[PDB]
């Protein structure tokens, strides 16, 4: 029973001592709930783990993945919103969501608050928009494009 | 004393995309707004019920066909069903079908004419809907 | 939609939005209402008061560019307002012009977030409303009206009423970039009160300038560059003085503005004969 | 019989064919857009474009860069891939700004209705904190 | 004059009876080419016969045009069955052509 001897030693493992059976048995029991499709599952036992890694000052020791990607502008070629519907570097214009024409804005997550930007045909719309549309076909809306997103 | 300023205006007009002509009078202030959808080539009903890519090419103009039908338009649905007829096609590969089909005197034909004679209607929707059913069916 | 008493005085100008769910109804009480006409309800907003002056001319910004509305008053400065989480504020104040302000109107949305202003001191500007404006000098005694070109493709004309007995035809040129002048009508004996082109072009293209000496003239453009023919709208002389002309948005269906409070409907025949449609007053 | 064999489209359309396409769908796409149907005009102005380049940009200008870094194992194939069903992410993606991890669209729009925090676990409120 | 009407009616809806076994018989030999041509004619015989029944440039969808239309591309196609057999069924009701190349054309057919 690999799968609470995970759950249990995520209590303390990462905050007080560092041990090899401990990572074993997270890493067994995370490839078996990849394995059985329980990535819902998956997911709060990683922010779980994140939760209970924290120590009494704060500091999360868990190690974590490292970051992917991050968004252009393609005039300054930086990146648009610091770790408006304006870039703050440049101030050219974002691209807007080809059904209701509204720009990107930078400075419960509804589906109508984040843009889906393809990374094949770097074509952005909103969450509610891009499912509306894909939805009923299966072609990028922009002119130009030739992508099965969705 | 050297200003050119008109009398004000008492009352004005502002058209919608529906046909409603929303207007403002005078003798307080009386702000009204009547129908006049029958004024209105273009009608925004005929619209949400259009399938111009989604189907056969024989598909869309039936559909437009039954539409146009449902909603007592006589000259629209008979060009759609013209159209339609135009249109058809078979799961056999049939050369003599093209050879009709890209002939200079059949449906370019029709499209050509139906584009001059709704030209002189105004309908605007009617156009851009057989240019999209006439360059969809083009695959 | 009946709404009585919207204002305490003489109301001016109501434009709806560009869903036809908001009326925005400017008056002389220096006071802009906003009412919600969705279905048949009018419930107001806002009572927005900003202008020192009588309110003449208001106009919606596309919503490509959010939730802006325009006004321009007798003081000369034009006011623009942008409705932030239900609040209607301030943003800009385009004060150039030393006389009274009566016309404004925004560019389609093709052209950017461009606002037309047209005063009465002759002049007319161009200005970029984001986050240099192009001062031409339009007519000698005043300018009544400006109105925009429709974009039928993915070239910029604008066409300015005048009080120069004068209907003229400005088009953009990049060699000055500044909007010439391309051509001149001469169709009125007095002041002309309002212009407007159509927003359908098909075949030919179409204007409607309304005078106050009770005559209407229909122009119509076939060719690109072709000269403008001249037409009469009707034979006879208007029962009282012309206001406003506000053209249809789908097809040439041309709504009056008379001083009799009477609202009269024109549509045109096949042959060219501009038949009366209907008649709306009070 | 022999040409009619050598092409797969219904008609042979030329720009001469349909000479003022272009205006009359642009207009109807901006009629369509002063009524509530924006789908309609996207097909609509999708099958006027794909004729256009047929026979011969407000919407760029932002472009997704991948974190460049020298990595040599497994990490470097899990490196661009979801962080909530660890699969390979090419197309309609979703990226947070404070933390930089990405997540398909159907992941995203199932775990959002049941998260709170990223599922990599970094700590990262990603409903309030993407921007 | 209301037993014209009644005879126009009845040679309309037995036209469009032939116009129906006509476009039977070549869908029977699977040549869609030229069942699509009697299918047009049979919709515009019963485009005249709701417009009989319920009673400048002419539509392209008209009930005229169409066949003469149809029958030009015929005679510049060479389909010789189909240009002789629309000047049998529809000369007398509508004027295509002359009456010189129509019996011309019977005659070489
Ligand atoms: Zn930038
Ligand atoms: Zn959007
Ligand atoms: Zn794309
Ligand atoms: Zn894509
Ligand atoms: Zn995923
Ligand atoms: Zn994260
Ligand atoms: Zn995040």
């Amino acid at each position: 029973d690999v799968q609470s001897a995970a759950l249990i030693s995520i209590f303390g493992s990462p905050r007080y001592f560092r041990d090899q059976r401990v990572d074993e048995w997270i890493q067994t029991y995370r490839d078996m709930l990849k394995s059985w499709e329980l990535f819902s599952m998956r997911a709060r036992f990683d922010v779980l783990r994140s939760k209970l890694s924290r120590t009494k000052t704060g500091v999360l020791t868990a190690d974590i993945k490292p970051r992917q990607i991050y968004i252009q502008c393609q005039n300054c070629k930086q990146n648009i919103n610091t770790p408006k519907y304006c870039c703050p570097h440049c101030g050219s214009s974002f691209p807007r969501c080809a059904i209701c024409l509204m720009p990107l804005g930078t400075s419960k997550l509804k589906l109508n608050e984040w843009f889906s930007f393809c990374l094949s045909c770097n074509h952005g719309m909103h969450a509610g928009h891009a499912e509306e549309w894909f939805d009923r076909h299966n072609v990028c809306p922009t002119p130009g494009c030739t992508c099965q997103c969705n | 004393a050297l200003d050119t300023t008109p009398v004000p205006n008492g009352c004005g007009s502002c058209w919608t995309a529906t046909g409603e002509l929303f207007c403002f009078f005078a003798n307080k202030n009386l702000v009204i707004s009547k129908n006049f959808s029958s004024l209105l080539s273009d009608r925004k009903e005929l619209a949400l019920e259009y399938l111009f890519m989604d189907a056969t090419p024989e598909g869309f103009a039936r559909n437009n066909a039954l539409v146009a039908e449902k909603f007592d338009l006589d000259e629209i649905s008979h060009c759609w069903q013209i159209l339609s007829d135009m249109l058809i096609d078979q799961s056999d590969y049939d050369p003599y079908t093209t050879i009709w089909n890209n002939h200079p005197m059949g449906i370019k034909w029709f499209i050509k004419e139906a584009i001059v004679y709704f030209e002189r209607q105004q309908n605007l929707q009617m156009l851009a809907m057989l240019c999209c059913v006439i360059l969809s069916a083009r695959r | 939609v009946v709404i009585a008493n919207a204002h305490n005085e003489l109301i001016h100008d109501a434009v709806l939005d560009y869903y036809g769910k908001r009326l925005a109804t400017c008056s002389s009480d220096k006071t802009i209402k906003i009412f919600e006409v969705e279905g048949e309800t009018h419930k107001l907003i806002d009572t927005l008061t900003g202008h020192e002056g009588p309110v003449w001319r208001v106009d919606w910004a596309h919503p490509k560019f959010g939730t802006i509305l325009a006004s321009c008053s007798y003081d000369g400065k034009v006011l623009i307002w942008k409705e932030e989480n239900g609040r209607w504020s301030q943003i800009a104040v385009h004060a150039v012009h030393s006389a009274s302000v009566n016309s404004v109107q925004w560019a389609p949305h093709e052209y950017g977030p461009l606002l037309l202003v047209a005063s009465s001191d002759g002049k007319v500007s161009v200005v970029e409303f984001k986050e240099s404006p192009i001062i031409i000098d339009a007519h000698a005694i005043g300018v009544n009206s400006a109105s925009w070109a429709p974009a039928t493709i993915e070239s910029r004309k604008f066409v300015t009423g005048g009080a120069d007995n004068l209907v003229k035809i400005w088009k953009y040129n990049s060699d000055a970039q500044t909007y010439v002048l391309e051509s001149t009508l001469e169709g009125h004996s007095d002041w002309v009160r309002d212009v407007a082109w159509s927003p359908t072009v098909l075949l030919r293209s179409y204007l409607a300038s309304v005078s106050q000496d009770r005559t209407c003239i229909i122009w119509t453009q076939d060719n690109e560059q072709g000269p403008w023919k001249k037409t009469l709208l009707k034979e006879e002389k208007f029962p009282d003085v012309l206001w406003r002309a506000s053209w249809s948005l789908s097809g040439n269906v041309l709504a009056l503005s008379g001083g009799d409070n009477k609202v009269t409907l024109w549509k045109e025949n096949l042959e060219g004969k501009w038949e009366p449609a209907g008649e709306v007053h009070q | 019989i022999i040409e009619a064999y050598e092409q797969e489209d219904l008609l042979h359309l030329e720009v001469s064919d349909i000479p003022k396409f272009q205006t009359y769908i642009y207009q109807y796409s901006k009629l369509l857009f002063r009524w509530g149907l924006p789908l309609e005009r996207v097909k609509i102005l999708k099958v006027s474009t794909d004729f256009r380049s047929s026979y011969s940009s407000p919407y760029n200008g932002v472009l997704t860069h991948w974190i460049e870094n020298n990595e040599f194992g497994e990490e470097k194939f899990l490196a661009r891939n979801c962080n909530y069903c660890d699969l390979r992410v090419t197309r309609s993606s979703f990226i947070c700004g404070n933390c930089q991890h990405v997540l398909h669209s159907s992941c995203a729009r199932i775990w959002w209705e049941i998260g709170d925090e990223c599922p990599s676990g970094c700590g990262c409120n990603c409903p309030e904190m993407f921007d | 004059v209301e037993a014209e009407l009644q005879e126009k009616i009845q040679t309309l809806v037995d036209l469009i009876s032939i116009a129906t076994h006509n476009a039977s018989v070549y869908l029977s030999i699977d040549d869609l080419t030229n069942f699509k041509i009697w299918i047009l004619i049979r919709d515009s015989l019963l485009w005249d016969l709701k417009w009989m029944t319920s009673s400048i440039a002419d539509p392209p969808w008209d009930t005229k045009k169409l066949i003469k239309q149809l029958y030009n591309q015929a005679t510049e196609t060479g389909n010789v069955v189909l240009t002789v057999n629309i000047l049998f069924l529809f000369q007398t009701i509508y004027q295509i052509t002359e009456i010189d190349i129509a019996k011309d054309a019977i005659a070489h057919f």
